[PDB]
């Protein structure tokens, strides 16, 4: 207070006292940064502007500035600094300009370097205002050229190119052929750079090198390594479509040998990272401060490990020989801990790393967790030092992030870091229930971008034997008398829990919560605790505890990848719903390419992404296995996941197993799991349930055991163990009388789910119907939906009663009753019961289309028009998304009388017309769907709504449409009644981006050249007299001139460089009049052909002269050849 | 009477605790969970009965009850329907509330990864931030104000609406985060350089000065806003609908 | 640095005051309960200096430490910590975190920044306000109040930098002006009421965070937390002079304490109740200069009140009738009637309960007690609120509200008396509602306080017989208790009533009661009256009233026979401070503003006494 207020008393002073100069030169020299900190203070706006009439005190202000800008870097200092040097003297402009260019003007704060380029821009003005013998006084011979050299030396006159024109006129005041080899040089050019400015269109051009000569190019000390992840990537996208591609092999081989390359630099030996005082314990942190210490291997390993994640998240669906080998296996892991002690190395050091290196880091660790080769790497003894690293640097790593100076994680031999790696484990278990909880109240100081990561690895991470055994001991324990002695080839292996310390309550809880949070390591340890909960079980609420653990301990075996790894996997789905016949067809198997488009970036949107852990978009899978087995690709279940679960959620829900995967895969005409008798607990459970529901149970235990048995279901494999269990289900209705309150909820849909295993017949499955059309009628929803689970079960292919019919119109009338209601309002109702019932009613329209008919099928489909024009609050969007899909697969079945067909394909016009691109994306995909089934005006109508989405919608959505786009154009109808409307839509004003449409134009004049329209192409190329040229952003114009010219070319090489001219959609330098030269020269020589029309082209050109240089030099070409 | 609501929201908070034990507590892979439906149904009749009585506020915290229940157990959009549901309810006579409630709604939006509805709530809550926080706004609502100006700053830079569909408060805001003259507003001076910086370098696409200001903006920003800036780093190195 | 090399030159000793904070830190931390709140009394003794101090790293230092003493299982250090943290000055701990670099990280390198205000305000006071132990929740609330005033938070228009903050709290204190210079209930303000903008934005914030946690409450204790600390801001910061910063006047707020009210189980935990009632009626009073007019309450004008004010009103009555019933043993069986409500009856019970423990005991210093708390706040709502009150609300409703008085006034004298005062406001019609018709360090240290300096300089060269037993009760009792507040009551009462024309021969026939209070002034020149102090004004202001007065046109008592009455108070006894100058400051306004040739040698003696 002292200072400052000290400060602005001499400052007044000096504003009376300017006779004197002593005082002011004193307190500029001596404290120009007081004075600039201070100079929103009015004696100090007085000094100041007492400074600004003087042309010596505006020197001294300038020299003491220069020798003090280091402390005027903070964003606000400098912007304090530049009000300062606004007003400076006239007398002065070439020193001030000097020290804006010099110093101020390259700032990481952009707007600070406007703000200086502004008023540089006015310094100089004021310079070629003023006359000459001054302005040559104050900026002289070779300051000028000095400031122009700095300008261009680095890329400032780039940015600030009104400054270079100014300072350019006040000195002037003062006085190839397309080739493989010049594509090649051009790709090089772009991408032996260091820039993340264009990846994916660099991406796409390394990608068309030769094959002979790309990994050559990857590999280089130059190549741009932030293109390796979007190379995999691309790369991907032409394995999946079924080729080979040589980009993602050749980044491959790139991406193990930098890896490999990094690993090599790191010690021989290798010490636990910890973050307390790396110092004492050896040189190794010497050797650790050289390696990742600076920025010139620092800044690769997030790099790399961006690559090497791309790469590990899609080895789970690669071709066997593109797998990572085992040699480098240990290399990886290696990697991994290295990146992740770099981000701690960088965290102790200099802040926060990098949202990107962060991601990167903990991309790689969750991943390589999940991969059985590097993780039985990891999990060995020879790597125990490498796993206590990766646990010290999680936990460091989240302790930096999310806990506050002052606060805890958690909130109410044997080396020491063995120990400190078992405690950090279980205090991140224990914080996956608050600190980690995605949307809880303690996961605000985390990132959410960070959260699954973290989730993932702290699960893989607990799995691991060196911290696994304590980990699964609750802490409750611990706080009671339990301590043995532990050894397991590493110190830690702790006997489980005795039961005696299992019968409280809480103990139990807190158990169960780390058994189904950290799964089961292997076979041993699945029996161990399978022995434990039986034990339990043999006590108030201890048996309810004890059969919900054991349920979904046993369900943990119903996940089809790594046995039972909650990190990798999720439950195992077979979907009701069939494999559509309208695709696999002609016009199916092309509207399967344009709907899987729209369906990956569905997925990308709305899904919840429970099954993945990393942030990769385009990861989307489901637990469905081929069961004929090998999970089904993504691509092959396009409308098969049942319509009534959530997109991308993966919990449990009544019907994951199909009854038709039951007579199939177990064949019971109507072993055990991955490496568990399963067979063995699905008959104890069978008997000690037929045993324990029948003979002074309370009804709280019934309902839990009949839920149990319903759940349990899904893994008994014979006929037998579904004929006990509905004998046991119906002497149960029989013993149990109408009082329920919670039985009919698992009673009704486990009944009938065994009574449809079983071949349902009219000898014993005969009564279900009764109650069920009895459970319809209840007073609460929760029956009504077991029973609507069960009726779906009994649809499947059970034909109902062998006999009687009246089930179908019992369904039916309740469908249309229910649902009718509820379309001005579903958010007062269930979203499970509006799911159930749609997906019944879609079910029963396409495989009892007998049945229904004048009530059903016509009104449904009035029932989902309403929902899905809803308003975007009063229709979620789980249940637009649910009956859009069921819609679509209703359309694409051809199990639909044509008038309710056609009811449908009149649906989709209203609904790419919202806000929500999501729910636009779906609208999308069903009229794609509605135009591919159903197959000239009204296509006319289609390709204009699909322009409007492309002019009015977000970037993804823009994008994805013009991706989709010219399939559809040349699916659909023929070019000439679209290469005006496309090239109207490249060649306009009110387009958002041109961009996307150069793309479209480009597929669309290549896709010309398929039955012989390599001469329509220059023909319509020519009708640019009006349309092109004609263009108010000069650059704008030359730069859609080269694309149109890109896009109509019939020579390789050029035709190649599309991306690289999509990169710089403004940019007019001189390299991109020289392209446009080029290409244009190009397409006059071996295309025009006739001499004539080389004059109309010519001739087209002088109308817009422009002598400058985007036409002038064109026409110049021209002349010589 | 008030007594039966009491019972009401009594058993559903019970209901509520069995959820959370049956599924976050201790986590079970096998419940799709029936007490929540309990617990709604019971905060149903609960909220209807409040409304009869003549009390929209007890109503809108049994909402918030239900709606913090439903972000609790991994149902985003449903917690923020609920959210905006009270902030609805208590709208006209607790502008403050409604304020909280409907920043709760766009929390969840943004755990649902809805971008647009987030965008709308922020805006939304901008406007009655606006009307009732009275430049220079009270204090209470200069909260709000702040965090829904850089929450929205953000969700424009990430979402890049064309210039066609842009509402006129959406460019009304950006173009305040363009520099031309020597404004701050109800930000603090380094937070709005930084956004300042922020808008211009993601519009003259300068991943660097991104990665600079991703790294110096972090202490800034609230957890939720360093989400934000994330993602509109990684929709400019890698942007979303091009497949590969 | 001076003190500890001149003490290390004399005596020798190596010590560094800089070895007793990782001392305090380490005793933070202990095993034992007693340890910690000792050391946390330590801390609350040092803190504020170190942080002032160039050791201020190390106070900081200390804050981060004891905010971890919150989560403790003994209450005295939770009440320990909050009375720690109500001395803090934030200004300065903003000035401090602004300067931090290394300590934001802590230990563990943490990314991001300490935010101590906001946890200390949100994590800890108002956290502890979902105490489930009553007396920590109201060390939490005094606490919170303490702090308010100095709370620094950023992009305010008084205060930009923390800097700014701290040189007004130093200037405001030493450069403070040396300069100097029909009724209405506490509630109520009729003037401008220019606040402080900084203080505004404060208890805006304050009021916004302790709100959120009373409307998303799940728990009972939070619940009657915030409603204590809103009832204790609305006294330390009232809703008419502070309205900006109760949102605004007050609607919502005012809606949400009576929902609170009328909930099931809130009005039967009397404390919470009663703290519920003074916020209402508060929030309903700050609305007075703005919702008022020149049907139902017609004077009100703003319609969305007139609900609240009629429920506040009823429920008033109700409450006041339970008392009167539990007063006046009377079992539960026309506007306070509450024979046909359940959560009245309950309360009923609790009350009786409550009153039923009070009979059969014997401490009459217990201020906390439930029950005639719970009446007194009561009746003091009931007061504020028939501000507003016209005739015609309040007319045909008169009758069971003085029935009520009549009962609860042997229980609470004083503030039935004041309620039989408001009642007598609003039958004559004298009540409100019927009487109606940038600057940072430099403006701060030098300029502003200059400014006023100069300019001073400057400037300086230029339906009555129902309220007959109620007051025969109140005039018995003043000449039977020696309870002072209860005859300051009744002497305003009095003079009230003269004021409004009532016949003194009406209240008086025998003039007993100026008997028995010229009498008192024996005991009181003698010094044997007990509080005296709090008498004399009164009855030297109700003398100055009788003295226009006239017994059948023969004068009363006289203004001679006051001023001799004064002279013997001041020429014999002790300070003149407390007796002799609250005496005479009626007789000098009453005698000189208010006021054919004996009133110029009266005013001449008043003179001399003055002299």
């Amino acid at each position: 207070i002292v200072r400052r207020g000290a400060l602005i008393l001499f400052c007044d002073y000096v504003c009376q006292n300017l006779h004197d100069s002593e005082h002011l030169t004193w307190l500029i020299v001596n404290h120009i940064q007081d004075l600039i900190s201070l100079s929103h203070e009015p004696p100090v706006q007085d000094f100041i502007s007492a400074v600004h009439r003087n042309s010596a005190a505006s020197g001294l202000f300038i020299q003491a500035i220069q020798s003090r800008c280091e402390n005027l870097s903070t964003p606000t200092m400098l912007k304090k600094t530049l009000q300062c040097l606004e007003g400076i003297h006239l007398s002065q402009s070439g020193a001030v300009l000097t020290l804006y260019v010099d110093r101020l003007l390259c700032t990481p704060f952009r707007v600070l370097a406007r703000m200086v380029d502004i008023l540089a821009c006015r310094r100089v003005e004021m310079l070629l205002a003023a006359n000459l013998q001054s302005s040559m006084a104050q900026l002289p011979m070779e300051e000028l050229n000095r400031i122009q050299e700095y300008l261009q030396s680095s890329g400032l006159a780039q940015r600030h190119q009104r400054l270079y024109s100014l300072l350019d006129r006040f000195r002037l005041s003062t006085m190839v052929s397309p080739d493989k080899d010049w594509y090649v040089h051009l790709v090089k050019s772009q991408c032996w750079t260091r820039s993340d400015s264009a990846l994916l269109e660099g991406a796409e051009l390394v990608n068309r090198i030769p094959a002979e000569d790309m990994n050559a190019f990857m590999m280089n000390s130059e190549f741009n390594l932030s293109l390796l992840a979007p190379c995999l990537s691309l790369g991907m996208s032409e394995i999946s479509g079924g080729q080979k591609s040589a980009l993602f092999e050749a980044a491959r081989e790139v991406t193990l040998a930098r890896v490999s390359g990094t690993v090599q630099q790191l010690p021989a030996v290798h010490h636990v990272f910890q973050p307390e005082l790396p110092a004492e314990p050896a040189a190794y942190w010497s050797k650790l401060n050289d390696l990742f210490g600076d920025a010139a291997l620092y800044q690769s390993l997030p790099t790399l490990a961006r690559a090497l994640a791309q790469y590990l998240v899609v080895v789970s669906k690669l071709p066997s020989h593109l797998h990572l080998p085992p040699e480098k296996e240990k290399d990886i892991v290696k990697f991994v801990v290295a990146t992740l002690e770099a981000l701690s190395w960088h965290l102790i050091h200099e802040q926060i790393p990098l949202s990107l290196d962060l991601q990167a880091g903990l991309d790689c660790c969750c991943l390589a967790l999940q991969l059985p080769g590097l993780w039985s790497v990891v999990s060995s003894t020879e790597f125990v030092t490498h796993a206590c690293s990766l646990i010290h640097c999680v936990h460091f790593i989240l302790e930096a992030v999310a806990v506050q100076p002052g606060e805890q994680l958690l909130s109410p031999q044997n080396p020491k870091y063995i120990t400190a790696a078992c405690e950090m484990v279980a205090e991140m278990v224990e914080s996956l229930q608050s600190v980690l909880a995605l949307g809880h109240k303690r996961n605000s100081g985390v990132p959410a971008f960070l959260t699954p990561l973290l989730r993932n690895i702290i699960i893989s991470l607990a799995r691991l034997p060196l911290v696994n055994s304590y980990t699964r001991v609750p802490p409750l324990v611990w706080k009671l008398g339990w301590s043995p002695k532990p050894g397991g080839d590493f110190g830690t292996a702790f006997p489980e829990i005795p039961v005696e310390f299992l019968q409280e309550k809480e103990v139990f809880k807190e158990f169960i919560y780390r058994i189904n949070t950290l799964g089961w390591t292997s076979r041993t340890q699945f029996e161990e605790t399978w022995a434990t909960l039986l034990g339990v079980l043999v006590r108030t609420q201890i048996n309810v505890l004890a059969v919900q653990a054991i349920t979904s301990l046993v369900l943990s075996a119903m996940t089809v990848p790594v046995a039972g790894n909650p990190a990798v996997s999720c439950l195992e789905q077979q979907p009701r719903n069939k494999p559509l016949k309208a695709l696999d067809t002609r016009f199916g198997r092309k509207l399967s390419i344009i709907r899987g488009i729209v369906e990956q970036e569905i997925q990308a949107m709305v899904s919840k992404r429970e099954n993945i852990a990393t942030h990769h978009l385009y990861q989307a899978w489901d637990p469905v296995p081929s069961l004929s087995g090998a999970l089904i690709s993504h691509e092959k279940l396009l409308l098969q996941i049942n319509p009534e679960r959530e997109l991308g959620s993966m919990s449990y829900k009544l019907g994951q197993v199909s009854i038709h995967s039951v007579w199939l895969g177990n064949s019971i005409t109507p072993k055990h799991r991955a490496g568990v008798d399963i067979h063995s607990c699905s008959q104890f459970l069978l008997e000690l349930y037929s045993r324990w529901i029948l003979p002074r149970t309370p009804a709280i235990l019934i309902s839990e055991v009949v839920r149990s048995l319903l759940v349990v279901s899904d893994l008994f494999t014979e006929r037998n163990q579904f004929e006990l269990m509905y004998v046991t289900l119906t002497e149960l209705r029989r013993v149990h009388p109408s009082e329920d309150e919670i039985l009919a909820q698992y009673l009704v849909p486990a009944t009938c789910k065994a009574a449809a295993v079983l071949g349902m017949d009219k000898a014993v499955a005969e009564p279900v119907s009764r109650l069920l059309e009895s459970t319809l009628r209840s007073s609460h929803l929760p029956s009504r939906v077991g029973a609507l689970h069960g009726i779906l079960y009994v649809l499947e292919c059970d034909l109902l009663d062998d006999t009687a019919k009246q089930l179908i119109p019992v369904i039916s009338d309740y469908l249309l009753s229910n649902l009718k209601g509820i379309a001005h309002c579903v958010n007062i109702h269930s979203q499970q019961h509006v799911l159930v019932m749609c997906a019944t009613a879609f079910y029963l329209i396409e495989n009892y289309p007998l049945d229904v008919g004048p009530e059903f099928s016509a009104s449904i489909i009035q029932m989902c028009g309403v929902m899905l024009s809803g308003s975007e609050e009063s229709t979620p969007s789980i249940i637009y998304h649910c009956a859009l899909r069921g819609l679509e697969r209703l359309l694409l079945s051809e199990q639909l009388s044509r008038l309710d067909a056609e009811s449908l394909v009149k649906l989709s016009v209203d609904r790419v017309n919202v806000h929500s691109p999501h729910r636009a994306m779906a609208a999308l995909g069903l009229m794609l769907t509605c135009m591919y089934t159903g197959k000239v005006i009204v296509a006319m109508e289609r390709v204009s709504v699909l322009f409007d989405r492309i002019r009015k919608g977000f970037p993804c959505e823009a994008r994805v449409v013009a991706r989709i786009l010219p399939q559809f154009l040349d699916d659909f109808f023929p070019p000439q009644d679209i290469m005006n409307k496309v090239i109207g839509e490249f060649l306009s004003n009110q387009q958002p981006y041109p961009q996307f449409m150069a793309t479209v134009v480009y597929k669309v004049f290549q896709t010309l050249h398929s039955t012989g329209q390599s001469s329509m192409v220059r023909d319509w190329v020519m009708l640019s007299l009006s349309n092109f040229t004609q263009r108010a952003p000069v650059a704008m114009a030359t730069w859609s001139l080269s694309c149109f010219f890109v896009s109509a070319s019939t020579s390789p090489w050029v035709a190649a460089i599309l991306p690289h001219v999509i990169s710089r959609m403004g940019k007019l330098e001189q390299v991109d009049v020289n392209l446009f030269c080029l290409v244009a020269t190009d397409f006059y020589r071996h295309q025009i052909e006739e001499e004539l029309d080389r004059r109309a082209f010519q001739s087209v050109l002088e109308v817009v002269a422009a002598p400058g240089s985007p036409y002038h030099r064109l026409l110049t070409c021209l002349r010589n050849v | 009477g008030p007594g039966e609501a009491l019972a009401l929201t009594e058993a559903a908070r019970l209901f509520l605790r069995q959820e959370r034990d049956a599924r976050q507590r201790l986590v079970c892979p096998a419940a799709y969970g029936e007490p929540l439906q309990a617990a709604a149904s019971a905060l149903g009749a609960a909220v209807r009965l409040h409304l009869e009585l003549g009390q929209p506020a007890a109503a809108a915290a049994l909402c918030l009850e239900l709606a913090a229940a439903l972000r609790d157990l991994g149902q985003p959009a449903a917690a923020a329907g609920h959210f905006q549901r009270a902030a609805q309810l208590q709208l006209p006579q607790l502008p403050l509330a409604a304020l909280q409630a409907l920043g709760e709604a766009a929390s969840c939006q943004l755990l649902a990864r809805d971008y647009t509805g987030a965008l709308a709530v922020f805006t939304r809550m901008q406007r009655l931030a606006r009307e009732h926080g009275s430049p220079a706004a009270l204090g209470a609502f200069s909260d709000v104000l702040v965090r829904c100006e850089v929450s929205r700053v953000l969700l424009l830079l990430l979402l890049q609406p064309p210039p066609a569909k842009l509402l006129p408060e959406h460019a009304q805001t950006l173009e305040k985060y363009s520099w031309e003259a020597f404004s701050s507003g109800q930000l603090p001076e380094e937070l709005f350089l930084l956004l300042q910086s922020l808008v211009m370098a993601t519009h003259e696409k300068d991943t660097e000065a991104i990665k600079s200001l991703q790294v110096e903006m972090w202490p800034l920003l609230t957890a939720e806003q360093n989400h934000l800036l994330h993602l509109v780093l990684q929709e400019t190195i890698s942007p979303s609908g091009q497949g590969v | 640095g001076d003190w500890m090399g001149t003490i290390r030159t004399l005596t020798g000793n190596t010590f560094s005051l800089a070895d007793c904070i990782p001392l305090l830190r380490k005793t933070l931390k202990d095993e034992s309960s007693v340890t910690c709140k000792l050391a946390c009394t330590a801390v609350r003794n040092c803190v504020m200096s170190l942080c002032s101090s160039s050791y201020s790293e190390l106070g900081l230092q200390l804050i981060i430490d004891v905010l971890t003493l919150r989560n403790s299982s003994y209450w005295l250090v939770r009440t320990e910590l909050l009375e720690t943290l109500a001395e803090i000055d934030f200004r300065l701990v903003s000035f401090l975190e602004a300067k931090a670099e290394n300590l934001h990280r802590g230990a563990h390198h943490y990314t991001g920044l300490l935010k101590l205000q906001e946890r200390v305000l949100n994590n800890v006071v108002i956290h502890l306000l979902g105490d489930e132990d009553p007396r920590v929740r109201h060390v939490a609330a005094a606490s919170l109040i303490r702090l308010v005033p100095k709370l620094f938070y950023k992009c305010d228009q008084g205060q930009a930098d923390p800097v700014v903050a701290v040189a007004r709290d130093q200037s405001s204190v030493y450069l403070k002006l040396l300069m100097h210079e029909t009724r209405i209930y506490r509630g109520y303000n009729l003037l401008p009421s220019i606040t402080d903008v900084t203080m505004e934005n404060n208890l805006s914030r304050v009021i916004a965070a302790v709100s959120h946690e009373l409307i998303t409450s799940t728990t009972r204790a939070l619940t009657f937390g915030c409603c204590e600390a809103l009832c204790l801001l609305s006294t330390a910061f009232p809703v008419c002079i502070w309205s900006l910063g109760w949102h605004c006047c007050t609607v919502g707020m005012a809606t949400m304490i009576l929902t609170l009210l009328s909930s099931a189980w809130f009005p039967l935990d009397l404390s919470a109740h009663q703290d519920a009632l003074i916020l209402a009626g508060n929030l309903l009073a700050a609305s007075a200069p703005k919702s008022l007019r020149s049907e139902v309450w017609p004077a009100l004008g703003d319609r969305a009140l007139v609900p609240m004010v009629e429920q506040l009103f009823s429920h008033l009555l109700k409450v006041i009738n339970i008392c009167a019933h539990v007063l006046d043993d009377v079992a539960p069986g026309s506007l306070g009637s509450f024979y046909h409500l359940p959560s009245y009856l309950k309360l009923h019970d609790v009350l009786k309960a409550t009153h039923a423990n009070y009979k059969v005991t014997l401490d009459l210093q217990n201020s906390t007690e439930k029950f005639g708390g719970f009446l007194r706040s009561a009746l003091d709502v009931l007061s504020q609120i028939l501000e507003l009150a016209t005739l015609q609300d309040i007319g045909k409703c008169v009758e069971e509200i003085l029935g009520y008085l009549k009962s609860c006034f042997s229980r609470e004298p004083m503030m039935a008396t004041v309620c039989v005062q408001q009642l007598l406001k609003t039958l004559f019609g004298t009540n409100l509602a019927s009487q109606f018709d940038r600057p940072g360090l430099y403006h701060y240290c030098f300029m502003a306080p200059y400014t006023h300096f100069t300019q001073a300089l400057a400037d300086a060269s230029l339906h009555i017989r129902l309220f007959e037993p109620l007051v025969i009760k109140a005039l018995k009792q003043y000449t039977t208790t020696t309870c002072v507040q209860l005859q300051k009551q009744v002497l305003d009462l009095l003079a009230q009533l003269v004021q409004l024309r009532v016949n003194y021969c009406l209240l008086d026939s025998d003039q007993v009661f100026i008997g028995f209070v010229l009498k008192q002034f024996e005991y009181i020149e003698v010094g044997q009256f007990r509080e005296s102090e709090a008498i004399i004004p009164n009855i030297f202001f109700f003398l100055v009233l009788l003295s226009y007065e006239r017994y059948h046109s023969k004068q009363i008592i006289g203004i001679p026979k006051i001023i001799q009455l004064c002279d013997g108070i001041m020429a014999s006894g002790r300070k003149a401070v407390t007796h002799a100058i609250p005496a005479l400051q009626p007789i000098v306004h009453d005698l000189f503003v208010l006021r054919g040739k004996e009133l110029e040698t009266q005013k001449e003696v008043v003179v001399s006494m003055l002299l």
